[PDB]
């Protein structure tokens, strides 16, 4: 079992654990990741009956930066970038799993591209009539945010009175969970309930009650274009969505007591060519100006050690059934056809 | 044809050329020397020297093709193989210790055995005389029966009774049924074997 | 209905405003009382940062330029 | 000659599209409250309350659904004009199914709201009366390539001839898209068809929740009342090409709408032929935009079945909610 590591605690992974797979427990899988993992990685988790992630240099560097973070300075933006299918999403998942074990409050947006396309129930916000609500998309996120952070919802308490309706309000000092519940029961107030949650988490973390991790995958969605339309078939801008408007405030480094980790993604993006992967190209001028200053972290294809360990993990799970796959010539052909790309290698190994 | 009659088909087998000179028979040696002189056609897009190459799966993919869309046909084929692999892993993980030794998880073995279970041995050929076409039983050649298994599988999966069930999932289910000697394709083989035994009157015409 | 376009100049720019704001906050957290926005912007780290930003904005964006930007930002934000 | 894609075709729904909540999302738009006020003035009850919130059983009654659909369709036209003026400006055709035809003419400048609504009221009342006159009904049937419709109608009549009734009625009543028809007539005939679907090769069979056999000779008593109602009305030349339901072609001169609007009452609806007349063209030629001004999305589905390429540029005006509060 040369491709596995017995150290399953992400607070202790280092350069000697590079290329080795560590196991995430079922309890961690259900609590930390209700929504984060890639759609094609959960298939592997269901078929292998276990979720093992490889340790790689991007995640190790980003964990080194988060261990030596000063919680008094303004939050530092870390941006994972790389070519398609290089593994930046699972790097972000490694970092989220590290922070969740250390009792950070996780604010995980699994894919921000879903908020700017293919929305059926689009409303006009009663709070601000110049913005639009996405109840199905906000209530879906609230349930998983509740799942990940069940413990803190009673400890954290609001600091203002929030008025949902003339009959119904959340009075100062109530637990944050109530707000979350108000978004999960009545979807009409889901989008207003998300913003309040954000407004609370960004503030109380500055006071020092908890550490906050803002994990946003596909962050390039926030400063691009949408494919949503009005009834007169006119385009809608991203800043006109309350769900997208409230999440941009979190990317600004005007709060301390936490970190902002994010990953670019051309997959699911709107109006971007297939081969665009660099930070400015995907973000745009507006996006770069917003995130600037930030620390970019590069995710590349597997190096020979990582590629060999990934095929050894698949062999240990008996997932390569072709008789020639275990052989050296089969490994060279997999290497050429995938070019050590994790996503291409996984897709090729799926049907062998 | 744009190729002259002189041009010969290429031989893409990679272990054939490495055969040592000592093992060469005089006849094989003569053939090897003769190919030195001949003109050879360019290898077509398709078969390669890869070790994962499988001619049967390639022919199945070509038979599923519509309108020259090879990307989609191969995508469907690989989706079907992945689905078979995942279903067999599902069944293997839920099986007892003694039932796990008899669960095949290689999708290629399943595909080959499923197609083999659907191959007919006898068919009917019409023959013309007297104005009346006569249906005579005939032993099918190997090519014909291999083709018929594939054609029956694809026609069974294209049936319109399967509303909105996607082709990969229909085809994986049909393949796993045929792997166990069940399903409509095996019944279509049986209904030809019975309709050829019902007409053994003209069973000995050997000149179809 | 005229429109105007030009190259990137770091001065009076969003990158300058953002880095100045971040450095003022870092000094405040350090407990230093140093708000002179010429003393803060006349260091050698700010020179390298503006060089990297102007490169990314005017020339082509490659991974070498991204890495230079990374290293300048790391030096400015005290990340190692 | 505008390229197909700039022009627009307005489709008006008919019987069977009624739904509770009809009108909300159209009231705050211009000129709609006045239309419902005129509806009150002409009818004698508050259509607005019934459409907005009603038991759905009063709204399913023939005397109420048709005026409601007519008024809602014209309100939807107003909303579409407000949102997209160019769509209304570049209109080439118009068509309504059963009662929506009365809406289409009113949209085309051939009639006025008051006279059209009075005509619709008289039509609905007379049809209801004829429906109580003899028990009758409607049945939607989807067939196979092996299905014979006239043939099935003949035995559907043979059964109740054996039972014994005067000149029994069972005929195809609505041509709506290929192999899908609606048959109308006595209950026993449609009952016979339900249980002999397998013999007659009917994939699906569904009784329409309507009072009686519309668009058949059973509604002959309702012709004369409506006939009178149309004499006082002075129909003008339609501004846009309005298509008829009797023969599925454009209304060419105003002197024939009077009699076609009464013949429609006892004639099968030629919806498939109307769709062919409006959308049929050579492969590769572009199609116009299509707007279903009115409740529901049934005509959208029928257009999808009739002509996919025309359906690609189809949209519906929503009459149950609005994105922005005007
Ligand atoms: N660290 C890792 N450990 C294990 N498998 C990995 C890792 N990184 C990538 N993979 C494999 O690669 C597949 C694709 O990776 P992932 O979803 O992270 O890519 P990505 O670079 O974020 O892609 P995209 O550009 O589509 O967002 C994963 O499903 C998994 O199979
Ligand atoms: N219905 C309601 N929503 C609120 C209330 N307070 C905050 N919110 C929501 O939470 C978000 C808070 O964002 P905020 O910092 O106040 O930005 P701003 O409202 O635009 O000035 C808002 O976008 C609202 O959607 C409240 O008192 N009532
Ligand atoms: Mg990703």
């Amino acid at each position: 079992a040369i491709s596995r590591t017995n150290e399953n605690d992400p607070a202790k992974h280092g350069d000697q654990h590079e290329g080795q797979h560590y196991n995430i427990s079922p309890q961690d899988l259900e609590t930390v990741f209700p929504h984060g993992l890639p759609p094609r990685f959960v298939m592997q988790v269901k078929t292998f009956s276990e979720a093992c992630l490889m340790v790689r240099k991007p995640a190790l560097e980003l964990l080194h930066y988060l261990k030596n973070t000063s919680f008094a300075y303004p939050a530092i933006r870390y941006l994972l970038y790389g070519e398609k299918g290089t593994g930046k999403t699972l790097s972000l998942c490694h970092v989220i799993h590290f922070c969740a074990k250390q009792d950070w409050l996780i604010l995980h947006i699994p894919d921000a591209h879903l908020w700017v396309k293919n929305c059926r129930d689009l409303l006009q916000s009663s709070y601000n009539k110049q913005r639009f609500d996405q109840p199905l998309e906000a209530s879906t996120w609230l349930k998983n945010f509740k799942t990940t952070n069940e413990r803190f919802l009673n400890q954290i308490k609001v600091q203002e009175k929030y008025v949902w309706n003339k009959r119904e309000s959340t009075e100062k000092g109530s637990p944050l969970g109530e707000v979350v519940e108000q978004g999960i029961t009545r979807v009409r107030n889901a989008t207003d309930a998300v913003g309040i949650v954000l407004k609370e988490l960004k503030r109380q973390s500055s006071l020092g009650m908890f550490h906050l991790l803002v994990a946003v995958d596909g962050i390039n969605a926030l400063w691009g274009r949408t494919t949503l339309k009005r009834e007169d078939k006119s385009p809608i801008a991203p800043e006109e969505l309350a769900l997208v408007h409230n999440l941009r405030k979190m990317m600004k480094n005007d709060w301390h007591g936490g970190a902002i980790v994010s990953a670019l993604s051309q997959t699911g993006s709107l109006f971007k060519p297939r081969k665009a992967y660099l930070p400015q190209e995907l973000l745009g001028k507006e996006g770069f100006d917003a995130l600037d200053p930030f620390i970019p972290i590069l995710v590349s294809n597997y190096n020979p050690k990582e590629f060999e360990s990934c095929i050894q993990y698949y062999l240990e799970n008996n997932w390569l059934q072709h008789e020639k796959a275990p052989t050296e010539e089969g490994k060279k052909e997999l290497l050429f056809l995938s070019n050590a790309n994790p996503s291409l290698l996984e897709r090729h190994c799926a049907y062998l | 044809s744009r190729y002259s009659p002189e041009f010969k088909d290429p031989l893409i087998d990679k272990e054939y050329y490495r055969k040592p000179v000592e093992e060469l028979t005089e006849e094989e040696k003569y053939v090897r020397e003769l190919k030195k002189t001949q003109l050879i056609k360019a290898a077509p897009a398709g078969k390669t020297s890869s070790v994962f190459e499988d001619p049967v799966i390639s022919k199945f993919t070509n038979m599923m093709m519509i309108g020259g869309n090879k990307v989609l046909a191969r995508s469907l084929m690989i989706q079907t193989l992945e689905a078979v692999k995942r279903k067999q892993f599902e069944k293997y993980h839920a099986a007892s210790a003694e039932e796990q030794a008899t669960i095949e998880r290689n999708p290629y073995t399943i595909f080959h055995q499923a197609l083999k279970n659907c191959e007919p041995m006898i068919g009917l050929v019409p023959i013309l005389k007297g104005g009346r076409f006569y249906q005579v039983p005939v032993p099918l050649p190997d090519r014909r029966r291999r083709f018929l298994a594939m054609k029956w599988m694809i026609t069974e999966c294209r049936d319109k009774k399967h509303q909105r069930t996607l082709m990969p999932e229909k085809l994986s289910h049909k393949l796993l049924e045929a792997f166990h000697n069940q399903g409509p394709v095996i019944k279509r083989k049986h209904d030809l074997h019975k309709m050829a035994e019902a007409n053994r009157a003209l069973a000995h015409y050997r000149w179809w | 209905t005229e429109a105007d376009m030009e190259e990137y100049i770091w001065e009076n720019s969003s990158s300058e405003r953002n880095i100045l704001e971040t450095l003022l906050q870092m000094k405040a957290a350090e407990k230093n009382m140093e708000i002179n926005k010429e003393e803060l912007l006349g260091t050698k780290e700010i020179e390298e940062y503006k060089k990297s930003v102007v490169s990314l904005k005017n020339e082509e964006e490659n991974e070498n330029s991204i890495s230079q930007y990374k290293e300048s930002v790391k030096r400015l934000l005290n990340v190692t | 000659r505008r390229m197909p894609g700039q022009c627009s075709v307005l489709l008006f729904p008919g019987q069977g599209s009624q739904v509770v909540g009809m009108g909300r999302g159209l009231l705050n738009y211009p000129r709609v409250r006045e239309l419902y006020a005129a509806a009150r003035r002409v009818l004698g009850y508050d259509l607005l309350e019934l459409s907005l919130h009603g038991p759905q059983e009063t709204l399913d009654r023939t005397v109420h659904c048709q005026p409601a659909i007519f008024v809602a369709s014209l309100a939807a036209v107003e909303k579409l004009h407000h949102l997209q003026p160019s769509v209304i400006e570049n209109c080439v055709a118009a068509a309504g199914f059963s009662v929506g035809e009365f809406a289409a003419l009113v949209f085309a400048g051939a009639m006025e709201f008051a006279e059209g609504l009075y005509a619709v009221k008289i039509r609905a009342e007379a049809m209801q009366e004829a429906s109580e006159a003899v028990p009758s009904g409607m049945l939607s049937v989807l067939g196979q390539p092996q299905s014979k419709f006239n043939f099935a109608c003949l035995e559907a009549r043979e059964h109740c001839k054996s039972l014994g009734i005067e000149n029994p009625v069972c005929e195809v009543s609505n041509y709506l898209f290929p192999d899908c028809r609606v048959i109308s007539g006595h209950q026993e005939a449609l009952r016979f068809l339900q249980k002999n679907s397998s013999k007659f090769h009917f994939r699906r069979t569904r009784m329409l929740p309507v009072s009686g056999a519309f668009h058949t000779r059973l509604m002959e008593p309702a012709v004369e009342p409506l006939t009178q109602a149309l004499k006082a009305v002075d129909i003008k030349k339609p501004l846009v090409s309005v298509y008829s339901n009797v023969h599925a072609h454009r209304y060419r001169h105003p002197g024939h709408i009077h009699k076609l609007l009464a013949q429609q009452l006892v004639s099968p609806v030629k919806w498939e032929q109307t769709m062919h007349a409006i959308y049929e063209r050579k492969k590769g030629r572009g199609f116009p935009q299509t707007f279903e001004v009115g409740p529901g999305r049934q005509l959208g589905a029928i257009l999808k079945s009739c002509n996919m390429q025309a359906w690609k540029s189809y949209s519906a005006v929503d009459v149950l909610q609005t994105l922005e509060h005007v």
